[PDB]
């Protein structure tokens, strides 16, 4: 299913963060890589589309971070999909909605 | 620099992006509008991030900018901030810039984020010593030598070349350093910033963290991705409340036993058999134990905060010590030895329940879990006790659905056959063991799987 073999936990970003960014968030993994080396990729509002590159990923570790300070009370919510491929550009997951959620 | 007469203001700012902005900041209809020094003047910040900016000639004007952000453009040449000296902070991430000698004399910058660019060197960086946060993550740097004079430091981020941390030595109103991504195997430089509160380190090659025992200040460590095995030095770091070990080499978390601040703990991919030494960490809400030689997980039943916990690829047949851990939201343990699911029936709060490469052969312990959002059920696999030989030898099928019905065989092995509840085989001659398979999609909740697997009867 669309589960397949994602790991990912929740994510949260308080607001008024401080230094230094990028600051990580979470690590997001497929256990796809058992059986080759797997590169990640983040599309969706905050990613690749306005206001691009808000959340970033380290496509080789999976590390999903975020490159500036948030603000709540401008936009509380992100929808962002993490996208999983092989060496060879193929998918080895299904596209994965994530949510990011701004915090006090 | 000033402007001497009325100038278009697009001849002013060339880059066509630019002086479209202007044109805004100005209060101008169109970029052939007209302005004067006395106009530019009043330019004191200027947030032009994501703009298709490539160049910024025309800023050199703006004499009185104490704030810019250019992040996020495609700028290459920053000349015109040679002369910008009332700059305090510049946010300039991810461009193309490989030369920062223009700010060099920008002395009064507290502030200076430029990450994501081309940089190699950052010796223009060297008197700039009001500089309270500077990021140069995501660069090619291979030498700070430039910041060893830069003592009101408080925020720090470099890469990716660095191995030699010398240049640390002094800077100890460090607070924050992120080293991730470098070279780095000797941190003895680090026991001098007493002040850190948060160390970011992941993906160098660290094996020694004795320089880590008197920053009892810390509390955020990350050092996934090192070669780490003795943790002793972090008995010391009792105000850590998030830590980071996972990719390591560890097996001894006896040092970790009274660090009970913990809220977050990484230990994934590492040599861990024995988890008795965390059952006092009950503030943990994320723990991650994946990729490890667990089988006794029985202390983890004292976490009962926990509302993420990874476990995957263990040795793990008794999952019952997570049932108590009724905040679960999240639970994965694909690849172990699990059957019994019956006690994952007091998970209400679980939305993600990855479960694959197992041996559950019964799905209807979870038919009321309908928070589920993402379910994972693949790949099971398990082999039967030995019954006796016939040739006409028939099992009954065990395999069941979250609705309790008996999910039918997909194959069956040596031409056997099956009518519900029984598979039935008509075997010539002996042979050493029969088996099925199956595959089922389902839902429960809202998650979506394919329930599958191979069943191996080894015959008498
Ligand atoms: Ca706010
Ligand atoms: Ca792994
Ligand atoms: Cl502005
Ligand atoms: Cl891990
Ligand atoms: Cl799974």
């Amino acid at each position: 299913g669309p589960l397949g073999s994602w790991v990912i936990p929740p994510i949260s970003c308080p607001e008024n963060e401080k230094g230094p960014f990028p600051k990580n968030l979470v690590q997001i993994k497929s256990n796809k890589d058992k059986e080759g080396k797997v590169f990640y990729s983040i599309t969706g509002q905050g990613a690749d589309t306005p206001p691009v590159g808000v959340f970033i990923i380290e496509r080789e570790t999976g590390w999903l971070k975020v490159t500036e300070p948030l603000d709540r009370e401008r936009i509380a919510t992100y929808t962002l999909f993490s996208h999983a491929v092989s060496s060879n550009g193929n998918a080895v997951e299904d596209p994965m909605e994530i949510l990011i959620t701004v915090t006090d | 620099a000033t402007i001497t007469q009325d100038t278009p203001i697009n001849q002013i700012f060339t880059d066509t992006a630019l002086a479209e902005k202007m044109k805004t900041v100005l209060g101008k209809t169109n970029v052939t509008d007209t302005v004067s020094q006395t106009d530019l003047d009043q330019v004191t910040t200027l947030q032009a991030d994501r703009l298709g900016i490539k160049s910024i000639d025309g800023v050199e004007y703006l004499n009185n900018l104490t704030q810019i952000n250019f992040s996020n453009n495609q700028l290459t040449d920053i000349t015109p901030l040679k002369n910008l000296t009332k700059l305090v902070d510049i946010l300039m991430n991810n461009n193309q810039i490989a030369d920062i000698t223009p700010l060099a004399n920008l002395t009064n910058l507290t502030g200076l984020t430029l990450f994501n660019n081309q940089i190699t060197d950052i010796d223009p960086l060297k008197n700039l010593t009001n500089l309270n946060r500077l990021e140069l993550s995501s660069n090619t740097i291979s030498d700070i030598s430039a910041l060893s004079g830069l003592t009101s430091l408080q925020q720090l981020s470099f890469g990716n070349q660095v191995t030699d941390l010398k240049p640390l030595a002094n800077l100890t109103t460090l607070e924050r350093l992120d080293i991730s991504s470098n070279k780095v195997s000797d941190i003895s430089v680090l026991a001098k910033l007493t002040n850190l509160e948060s160390l970011i380190a992941t993906n160098n090659q660290i094996s020694d963290i004795t320089p880590l025992g008197i920053l009892t200040n810390l509390d955020e460590l990350s050092l996934n991705g090192n070669q780490l095995k003795d943790i002793g030095t972090l008995a010391s770091l009792t105000n850590l409340t998030d830590l980071d070990l996972a990719n390591n080499q560890i097996s001894n978390l006896a040092p970790l036993s009274g660090l009970t601040k913990l809220t977050e703990l990484k230990l994934g991919a590492n040599q861990i058999s024995n988890i008795s030494p965390l059952a006092g960490l009950t503030a943990l809400t994320n723990l991650e134990l994946n990729e490890n030689q667990l089988e006794d997980i029985s202390p983890i039943s004292n976490l009962k905060n926990l509302t993420y916990l990874t476990l995957y690829f263990n040795n793990i047949s008794d999952i019952s010590p997570v049932s108590s851990l009724t905040k679960l939201q999240r639970l994965f343990f694909y690849n172990n030895k699990v059957s019994d699911v019956s006690s994952l029936a007091n998970l209400t709060n679980i939305n993600w329940l990855s479960a694959g490469h197992n041996q559950i052969s019964d799905l209807t312990p979870l038919a009321n879990l309908t928070r589920i959002t993402q379910l994972g059920l693949n790949d099971q696999a398990w082999t039967n006790a030995p019954v006796n030989y016939k040739a006409n030898v028939s099992i009954p099928n065990t395999v069941k659905n979250v609705t309790g019905a008996l999910i039918a065989p997909a194959t069956i092995s040596d031409g056997g056959s099956y009518t519900e509840p029984d598979i039935t085989w008509n075997l010539p001659s002996y042979t050493n063991e029969v088996s099925y398979t199956f595959s089922q999609p389902v839902t429960i909740g809202k998650g979506t799987t394919t329930f599958s697997g191979t069943v191996t009867q080894p015959l008498k």
